[PDB]
RNA sequence: AUUCUUGGAUUUAUUGAAGACUAACUACUGCGAAAGCAUUUGCCAAGGACGUUUUCAUUAAUCAAGAACGAAUAGGGAUCGGGUGGUGUUUUUUUAAUGACCCACU
RNA sequence: GUACCGAUUGAAUGGCUUAGUGAGGCCUCAGGAUCUGCGCGGAGAAUUUGGACAAACUUGGUCAUUUAGAGGAACUAAAAGUCGUAACAAGUCAUUAAAGAAAUUUAAU
């Protein structure tokens, strides 16, 4: 006989600035005692959540956001970005028969030394008045187009990190920048980056972490 | 307006699993599965027993204070049958009929 | 979503409240003693009289309710006197309709018992108002009918509060019982913000509590626990007669599951039992009524243990009561509640694994019942024997080094002493029962003809037969010379757990996993009678010298007699 | 029926390890004499076809023995690779121009 | 299982006791790791000659009882076991007021 939920902390989640509503949801931790209080112990839970519920608009039903938990103050816990996710169904939907699948990735260091491996997926479209049913690529275009994307990825990154970088990711300006260069070879369809991940955050830096906070 | 979590129904063969957890997912609440409420070893994934266990999970949910939830359905997957079970519908039907709130559910197969 | 209204002790439905879509948590009775109102997590309040009128719909705030208390001119829950919330707030209202008089916002922690105990005057010239149920802090509240409220002092020396109290006359100089969920209840002063004394008897969270109808410094006080009640002294500090916090009595109930039973009294009077709780309940057999009020000693439960109790055993007179637990020790308790340390004879440390079996040698007057024969899960059996002083008085070290007997590879289940002190047979899971001498520790016999590990072995009291229980749905009876099987009883539809002989040596009584209790004869090996009152698994057995009144073990605390 | 389990089985979330493979697209497509060949990237030679107003000049064709590897008649349409022509389009508010597309031929 | 005869005086205990073993503190000749102090003292651990007080530990034997008890004979349990013999029995409607959103409360005919 314990009934632990009469002992559990009730608790909420605060989100950073460059978004819409900064209240997200509810979690539960533990009663703060001496010898394992609730605060200092774990701090490492992650909340993967779609940003359509974070912004309200419905042109972003994909593109989940993973979150990383950093620093709390008395039922007020901030969070940091952790990684970009994609839906299941749409990547099961977007891969059509009789077309060409193109993917790419690179690893890079940013302004503060966050190291991220970005992904990039690329699919080919058909055109008006096309006679044949397949319209594939020529496998030497693909050696070029994978290369063309690669310098576009590096010129975007290593300047003015996630405060601006995730803000570049949301209206997918970079995907249009890919389209602006790919058009001289073979045009394309839906192209997204579909995934990002963090592996090498250097240090805590609470002071610069409070720049997104008001 | 509401307090939210995730319910995460794992609909496998020969038994179906549920565990309503917090929004982080690491903190679980009131797991109890479908095979527990029957002793025949053949109806551990039946939809009739799935309605009984999901009613009990919905009972313990509001008894804590949780009022709304989402769910991520999940078949076995990998090298396996890749298809959701019978009572995965019956688990979702019984908790929605209990009076809980549902929004924007997905698949994690 | 059920709140049913009944009249007198028939229990017939006057009116059932199921109207609101949130479920109701709590229910209480008015100071007018005819009206009622219940609390929910949606703050839906309706005042209902039972003739029936279920009055004006009050809806002015959400939030959750976890406590309620009434008043003679503001007869409603904490939605009208104050505001039980999920963040902590006080809202001042009137007996008139839904207009809000005052609001009061102080709390940074969630609290619901904001007016969990009254202030009687509601002018407070020397009076105060207490509050706390989840905030784990206590604040001294003023009452103001047309003004804002004031804080007098706070109480941070606690760590958890769940309910509060306030003195009936209202001075607060007298005793204030304060219950907290940290297994701590205290006596405090409200005029000084000082604790009188703190009492730490439980290790379990203190539950909710209502009010006694008694005056000031009370007569007796009832403290809530799990399936048991206790009465405590009312001073606990030098107020009237005594101090230095104690417990007056601890009246026991029953636990659902029973692991073992053993008759305690020398005239087969008292029964003590081993359950999942680390407590010793001595109620059932001499108490044909409900809760214990008629034991021929002081009513008290024992605790010295850290874990659950697996088994217990005592000799005939019942002065040495050996009990076994998972905390790697052995504790023996005394009948008449007098000893040197607490009530424990000694605590036997030296076990390499848990102790699930314990046993006493045969009775004479002393000596052998002063001794102890215990069995642990470290594949050895230990005989604690110190003969030159009185044994079981201090901590004994006689068998930890190399005097322990080891011939096993699987765990023991029970042990049984013979009517003489010469031999003893023990049963285990390795499909054999072994007879050993008590004097030296040499393997006297090995009995291995089985299909499953063995739970219980029983000697008969004219010691010409041997009974043992197995898992091939049979009970095996072997000779005193053990060169051949005496009888092989078959007919149980499930596995048998415990078999034992009656003190008149006429019947072998079987307790197994049938859901049923069968009595067989030891004269023809036939079925005397089957006995049916049960629907759960059986665990233990104890019979008296007479043979008619026989108690059994269940999974729901039901004890039957015949 | 076997198996595991309150030193907490299953599951949850986190991390490391391992070997294995490139899921949808993947075709009666492409390559290799067959055996065989599907992750990105780089290196290394090699091969055929197409184009050619470049070169030697019958140096050639088929096959017991022997070697290596392997268990041991002429149209119709589609499509792949190349080439050419364009009273052709599109990318082009960027000067130009790669590229794709389509018509026609081989 | 109880009472009775009995070898082994084995184990335990009691009376006596041959014999062996033997704690502890006291004084003194020496011995000195160490001390607040106008030529050094209180105080103080180890070792050590001789003398005096001295409880105590172990075994064996004699005799009694118990236990174990060869060997002997009864009583009780087992009405039991098998086999044979013998006969007997046995299937508070309506309308409509007033409070209340609505339930419900009261009134009226």
């Amino acid at each position: 006989v314990v009934d632990p939920f009469t002992r559990k902390e009730w608790f909420d989640i605060k989100a950073p600035s460059t978004f819409e509503n900064r209240n997200v949801g509810k979690t539960l931790v533990n009663k703060s005692t001496g010898l394992k209080s609730a605060s200092d112990a774990l701090k490492g839970r992650v909340v993967e959540v779609c940003l359509a519920d974070l912004q309200g608009s419905e042109d972003h039903s994909f593109r989940k956001i993973k979150l990383r938990v950093d620093e709390v103050q008395g039922k007020n816990l901030l969070t940091n970005f952790h990684g970009m996710d994609f839906t299941t169904d749409k990547l099961r939907s977007m891969v059509r028969k009789w077309q060409t699948l193109i993917e790419a990735n690179v690893t890079v260091k940013t302004s503060d030394d966050y190291v991220l491996r970005i992904f990039a997926i690329a699919f080919t479209r058909k055109q008006a008045n096309q006679v044949k049913r397949h319209s594939y690529a020529q496998s030497s275009h693909i050696r070029a187009i994978r290369k063309v994307i690669s310098e576009i990825l590096t010129k975007e990154v290593q300047g003015s990190t996630l405060a601006q970088l995730t803000s570049k990711l949301i209206p997918e300006v970079i995907n249009k920048e890919i389209e602006n260069a790919t058009k001289d070879i073979f045009p394309l369809q839906n192209i997204h980056v579909r995934k990002v991940k963090l592996l090498k955050q250097p240090k805590f830096d609470v002071g610069a972490l409070m720049a997104l906070h008001g | 307006s509401q307090v939210f979590g995730v319910a995460r129904i794992y609909a496998s063969f020969n038994d179906t699993f549920v565990h309503v957890t917090d929004l982080s997912g690491k903190e679980t609440i009131a797991r109890v599965t479908g095979g527990m409420k029957v002793k025949a070893d053949r109806d551990e994934s039946s939809p009739y027993a799935a309605m009984l266990a999901a009613q009990d999970v919905a009972a313990k949910c509001k008894e804590v204070g949780i009022t709304a939830v989402h769910v991520k359905i999940r078949a076995t997957g990998g090298t396996r049958t890749k298809t959701p079970g019978p009572g995965g519908q019956a688990a979702l039907r019984a908790l929605a009929r209990s009076g809980l709130r549902i929004g924007r559910i997905e698949d994690v197969t | 979503q059920l709140l049913k209204i009944f009249h007198l002790k028939t229990g017939k439905v006057v009116r059932s409240m199921k109207i609101s879509s949130p479920s109701y948590i709590l229910d209480a009775d008015s100071t007018s003693t005819l009206l009622a109102v219940g609390g929910t997590d949606g703050s839906i309040i309706v005042v209902d009289i039972e003739n029936g009128y279920i009055t004006h719909s009050f809806k002015g705030h959400g939030g959750t309710i976890s406590s309620l208390k009434f008043y003679g001119q503001l007869n409603s829950k904490i939605w009208l006197l104050a505001s039980g919330d999920t963040n902590g707030m006080v809202k001042v209202w009137d007996l008139v309709k839904r207009k809000c008089l005052h609001t009061l916002q102080e709390h940074t922690s969630a609290v619901r018992g904001l007016d969990i105990i009254e202030v009687p005057d509601n002018d407070e010239p020397s009076l105060n108002l207490l509050s706390g149920g989840r905030d784990d802090i206590i604040n001294l509240w003023d009452f103001n009918m047309k003004k804002k409220c004031k804080l007098l002092k706070t109480l941070p020396v606690n760590q958890q509060v769940e309910s509060c109290g306030f003195l009936k006359d209202g001075d607060g100089k007298r005793i204030i019982y304060t219950a907290g969920g940290d297994a701590i209840f205290q006596l405090i002063d409200s005029e000084s913000g000082s604790v009188l004394k703190r009492t730490n008897k439980p290790i379990e969270e203190l539950f909710i509590i209502g009010v006694l109808p008694i005056l000031s410094n009370s007569q007796m006080f009832l403290v809530l626990s799990d399936q048991t009640l206790q009465l405590i002294n009312v001073e606990e500090d030098l107020k009237n007669d005594e101090d230095t916090i104690q417990v007056t009595s601890s009246i026991a109930g029953n636990h659902g599951i029973i692991a073992d039973m053993r008759y305690v009294g020398p005239e087969l009077n008292k029964l003590a039992l081993a359950t999942n709780s680390p407590s010793l309940r001595i109620i059932p057999v001499p108490d044909l009524s409900g809760p214990e009020a008629s034991l021929p000693l002081d009513v008290e439960i024992y605790e010295g243990h850290e874990d659950l109790l697996n088994s217990l055993d005592a000799t005939e007179d019942g002065l040495w009561i050996a009990t076994a637990s998972k905390d790697n020790t052995a504790i023996v308790w005394r009948y008449n509640e007098n000893s040197c340390k607490f009530d424990i004879y000694a605590k036997y440390i030296g076990h390499s694994a848990a102790v699930t079996a314990v046993g006493l040698p045969n009775i004479v007057s002393k000596g052998y019942p002063e001794f102890l024969l215990t069995a642990s899960n470290d594949l050895t059996i230990k005989k604690w024997i110190i003969p030159k002083p009185t044994a079981s008085m201090d901590v004994q070290i006689i068998k930890v080094s190399e005097y322990t007997r080891h011939a096993h590879e699987k765990d023991i289940n029970a042990l049984s002493v013979s009517p003489n002190d010469s031999i003893f047979a023990t049963a285990s899971y390795d499909k054999t029962c072994k007879i050993w001498n008590l004097e030296n520790g040499e393997l006297e016999a090995t009995l291995a003809n089985h299909k499953r590990g063995l739970w219980d072995v029983s000697f008969c009291q004219y010691d010409k037969l041997l009974a043992t229980s197995s898992g091939d749905k049979t009970v095996k009876i072997w000779s005193l010379d053990t060169f051949s099987v005496m009888k092989t009883l078959e007919g149980h539809t499930n596995a048998v757990q415990r078999c034992s002989f009656i003190n008149k040596q006429k019947q072998l009584i079987s307790c197994g996993a049938d859901g049923l209790i069968k009595i067989w004869d030891c004269s023809s090996g036939e079925c005397l009678k089957t006995l049916d009152g049960h629907n759960n698994r059986l665990w233990a057995l104890s019979t008296m010298n007479d043979g008619d009144m026989i108690v059994s073990a269940d999974a729901d605390g039901v004890f039957q007699f015949w």
